[PDB]
């Protein structure tokens, strides 16, 4: 399994040591800022250091480990969730992580607050109902709608107290605007 | 032959529900004059009913509904139908249904045969489809629908031996005890022919014998769009009046015609049925999309 | 022999820094295939909190199969890194072209933008918006062919819910994306689409200022220079492109339909057109036949009983598809039969219900008639609530989203939305019964 090496620091001569390779000067190629390796390490604990100048270093973004006498080096996990992309993408996500329906109103602000709610958008405003449809075709036959007017209730003033509503849902692959009429 | 059966069978009610369509639905706690004004305002001919109480739809609210309720409370032109301005659509079933029938629906995922079978069986027009999943009404599936989607696909199969054979030679229809309004005619007796007889439509006959026009379930509902049901004295002709202007004349067909051209006809017209025809232009009965179907799938 | 190697690719040359990553161009050990590689720090991802976004943008890229849109060919995990294997197109960017040229020649500039609209069209079918169009984020490859590339603005768009995150550069994003407003996705697209029409045949923007707010009021503005040198023709489909309403503004249907457009047009770019259906894999009608018979059908189709199954599918929708006026009601010959005539009038629809009262005063008003009715809500935002009330007949919970908006200076709206995830009732019965318990209320 591949396993990446890139020293983001600076350095004219960068080499790689680890228990990987028993601890020998490994010499890693420059891009134009990067000294990258990529080994096939297998699953497990691994310690590894960097040689950069003449000079013993670590990265600082990366896990430390000092040994018994003092010696600091970078540990990392190699994990079988590494190998596959979405098994990777599991792990990361409630790495980031790391509620019930309720009865109780939703205070004004954290701090007083003026802010207002967010601006109409102009596409729920095209109501089908309202559209007249042409004489040629069936009168139970509508447009094709908007994705973004889809489950939106549209309604009529009440008028001899019975009041009606509508709204456009999907079927599949075609849709349906119900209405309902209701006394109130 | 048998093509088309086996064409029913493969395609399902999905298929022919449109991309993008309205369906009305009433509580059954609604007055029924308020119910049948809105069937005019969404310009509808059925609506699903939804029992609140019961949480499940119940049945299906027609413009044989309205025919129903003006036959059996008209008294005179002088006196209010009282039942129609006070009665809830619930109260109405009630002493309609006195006969506790079922929801006849279809789902989705079911077959067009078993909507064919269903429609010729329970001897329906108008059918809803209703999701198993979600409880949803999506469509009110009918004859003229299934018709034409049939109409689309003819050129997919080979034809069958019986669409090149005469509407004689099949006898296809009614052709006995033929339902017949005349020019004067009352709006309240056609209605009770309507009632008796349970057809969906009335050939209109002149004084000489001639069939001047075609009195149909659905035009009885110009009389709550232009609130004329309140005098039902009037003849069929004043009450076909407005549509005088704009109308080509009465849709027929002749018994020597092929079944074929029969089927083209009525799938373009988008009308129920055709009044049949023989070699001179005298009336032999009636074929109507229930008799097509019937032979086309059923048989 | 000391290279660094990702697969059997030798790591070269940064083709590019991206939204999210770096691009390296990558060639094979052993034949010198290339690649390009786009390398995502795992770190960089969690400190962002951009985890969700990846892994969204990998999904779709590999769903994605268009001639006009950069190949994902495998995404490589590492413990520190991912590296996602793509197409190599070695013309570069198409605004280098554009540089190079000073301006595009009406032909070639329209064959591209006939190219990138194809791609473009592939992606709103999809539900995704890519919301980063610009000649840099569009490739050319060695025979000419462009290529839409940069997914990280992206963004899937669902039913009922709108978008409002500010991305791309200003010279391209159209005027609601400026402004911080909610839009629905696909008119925000057509406007970048515009903006690169017009950078394509001019080699300048419409809309360019050194003073930011300036430029802000420019596109706001909507008004931009037409040259000389253009016909009629193209300057109307520029200026429909162009509008600042997003209702007035045109869609991919209306630009398929402009003569301009439509000249010297492949037939194979879009769906229902004559070479579309011939030459095009559909993958909605290779699901339907996995029901019925899960396995590759590719063998029989490169004739085999499993090929038909495909093919009669797909003769079925062309004839539903050809029948339009039965599917689709035309837009305002002899009137249908049952049309019905007027009652005696005309009363119009609104949505959800108005209030001229303060924001915070119409909030309370709705906490207060939930209360009364036995409902339960989270408060994920001081305007939108998600609520929930138990049916008592079928036993089941029904969920609506509540959303207060600003209609003007002194107006606002109560904006109720159902959400789906009943066998004894109906889901649409249900929204319809809570909505009308909390509008009496009210
Ligand atoms: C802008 C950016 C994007 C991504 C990023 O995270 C990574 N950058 C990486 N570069 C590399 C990398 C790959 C090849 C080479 C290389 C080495 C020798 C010759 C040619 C090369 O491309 C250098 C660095 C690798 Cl392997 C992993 C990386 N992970 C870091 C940065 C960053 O510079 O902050
Ligand atoms: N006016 C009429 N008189 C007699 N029979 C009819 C009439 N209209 C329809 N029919 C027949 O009644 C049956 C159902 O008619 P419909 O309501 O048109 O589906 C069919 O078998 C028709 O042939
Ligand atoms: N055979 C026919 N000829 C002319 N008009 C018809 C015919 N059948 C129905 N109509 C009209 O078409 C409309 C639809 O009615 P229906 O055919 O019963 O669905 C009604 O207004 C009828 O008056």
């Amino acid at each position: 399994r591949p396993t990446v090496f890139r020293w983001t620091g600076g350095g004219k001569e960068v080499y790689l040591s680890g228990s990987f390779n028993n601890w020998s000067k490994l010499p890693l190629t420059r891009s134009h800022n990067n000294f990258v390796a990529i080994l096939d390490l297998p699953e497990g604990e691994h310690q590894y250091k960097f040689f950069v100048d003449g000079q013993w270093t670590h990265d600082p973004s990366e896990p430390i480990v000092t040994s018994q006498l003092g010696t600091v080096n970078n540990i990392i996990q190699v994990k079988k969730t590494d190998f596959e992309v979405f098994d990777a993408l599991m792990v990361d996500s409630q790495k980031c992580s790391d509620g019930p329906y309720h009865q109780e109103p939703y205070v004004c602000k954290p701090e007083e607050r003026f802010r207002a709610p967010p601006i109409l958008p102009p596409h729920l405003l095209q109501v089908i109902l309202n559209k007249d449809t042409g004489i040629s075709c069936d009168p139970a036959l509508l447009p094709e709608p908007n994705h973004v007017m889809l489950n939106h209730l549209y309604a009529l003033s009440i008028k001899d107290g019975v009041m009606v509503l509508s709204a456009t849902h999907r079927y599949k692959k075609k849709y349906v605007t119900t209405l309902l009429y209701k006394p109130i | 032959n048998s093509v088309y059966t086996s064409f029913m069978k493969s395609h399902r009610c999905y298929d022919l529900i449109p991309t993008s369509s309205k369906l009305v639905v009433f509580d059954t706690s609604l007055q029924v004059k308020k119910a049948f004004f809105a069937l005019v305002t969404n310009g509808v001919r059925a609506a699903p009913l939804w029992d609140s109480k019961k949480q499940s739809f119940v049945g299906m609210l027609t413009i044989t509904d309205f025919i129903n309720i003006l036959h059996r409370y008209y008294k005179s032109a002088l006196v209010q139908i009282y039942e129609l301005e006070e009665h809830k659509i619930e109260t109405w079933r009630e002493v309609y249904l006195q006969s506790f029938k079922p929801l006849v629906c279809i789902s989705p995922n079911a077959s067009l045969f078993d909507a064919v079978s269903s429609l010729i069986r329970n001897k329906i027009h108008r059918l809803p489809v209703i999701d198993p999943e979600s409880g949803n009404t999506l469509y009110i599936l009918t004859h003229k629908r299934i018709l034409k989607f049939l109409k689309l696909f003819i050129t997919e199969f080979p034809k069958p031996e019986f669409m090149s054979k005469s509407l004689e030679e099949l006898q296809i229809g009614t052709y006995a005890n033929i339902a017949m309004v005349r020019t004067t005619t009352p709006v309240y007796v056609a209605l009770g022919i309507f009632v008796q007889h349970r057809v969906s439509a009335l050939p209109v006959v002149d004084e000489k014998g001639r069939v001047v026009d075609i009195y149909s379930k659905f035009d009885v509902i110009n009389l709550a769009a232009e609130k004329t049901y309140n005098n039902l004295d009037v003849s069929v002709t004043k009450a076909l009046q407005h549509r005088s202007h704009y109308f080509e004349g009465v849709l027929k067909c002749y018994l020597h015609e092929t079944l074929e051209t029969i089927i083209n006809r009525l799938v373009e017209a988008e009308v129920h049925r055709l009044v049949v025809v023989d070699e001179n232009d005298v009336v032999k009965g009636i074929v109507s999309l229930s008799d097509i179907l019937q032979a086309l799938v059923l048989t | 022999d000391g290279r660094v190697k990702i697969g059997h690719y030798v790591l070269g040359d940064t083709l590019g820094v991206g939204t999210f990553g770096k691009v390296k161009i990558g060639e094979h050990q052993l034949t010198g295939h290339k690649v390009a590689v786009k390398i995502l720090n795992r770190q960089k991802i969690r400190s962002l909190d951009v985890v969700g976004k990846i892994k969204r943008e990998i999904q779709n890229l590999k769903l994605f199969r268009h001639p006009h849109i950069i190949k994902l060919y495998q995404v490589i995990s590492t413990p520190t890194d991912f590296f996602m294997v793509m197409e190599y197109v070695s013309g570069g960017e198409l605004f280098d072209y554009i540089c190079k040229h000073g301006r595009v020649e009406e032909m070639e500039a329209r064959r591209l933008f006939q190219q990138i609209l194809s791609a473009v069209d592939y992606c709103h079918r999809h539900m995704v918006v890519h919301r980063d169009l610009k000649p840099e984020n569009v490739l050319l490859d060695a025979h000419m062919n462009a290529k839409i590339a940069d997914f990280g603005l992206s963004n899937m768009m669902s039913d009922g819910e709108f978008l409002r995150t500010s991305c791309g550069s200003p010279n391209y994003a159209a005027p609601e994306v400026i402004s911080g407003r909610l839009y629905a996705g696909p008119e925000v697209d057509i406007w970048s689409c515009g903006v690169i029409l017009y950078a394509l045949l001019c080699g300048t923007l419409p809309f360019d200022d050194e003073h930011v707010p300036t430029l802000f009021k420019k596109i706001r503005g909507g008004v931009f220079y037409i040259p000389e040198y253009l016909n009629r023709s193209v300057a109307t489909l520029l200026m429909h492109m162009l509008q600042v309403d997003p209702l007035k503004r045109a869609t991919i249907k209306d630009i398929r339909e402009h003569e301009w457009f439509k000249q010297g047009l492949p037939s194979y770019l879009f769906p229902e057109d004559p070479s579309y259906d011939a030459n095009v894999i559909d993958d909605e009608a290779v699901k339907e036949v996995c029901e019925k018979f899960e396995s590759e059908v590719m063998n029989s189709l490169y004739q085999d009983q499993l090929a038909v199954a495909y093919h009669l599918i797909i003769d079925n929708r062309r004839i539903m598809n050809q029948a339009s006026e039965f599917y689709l009601a035309s837009s305002p010959l002899k009137p249908h039969p049952e049309r019905m005539p007027p009652l005696i009038k005309k009363a119009k629809w609104h949505l959800g219900i108005r209030s001229q009262s303060k924001p915070y005063d119409i909030m309370a008003e709705v906490y207060r008639a939930m209360k009364q009715l036995d409902f339960e809500w989270k408060v994920v935002n001081a305007y939108h609530l998600r609520v929930r009330r138990k049916n008592p007949v079928t036993g089941n919970y029904v969920k609506m989203s509540l959303q207060l908006y600003l209609v003007d200076n002194r107006s606002y709206l109560l904006d109720f939305k159902s959400i789906d995830d009943p066998r004894l009732g109906s889901h649409t019965m249900d929204f319809f019964e809570m909505c009308a318990s909390l509008i009496t209320t009210l």
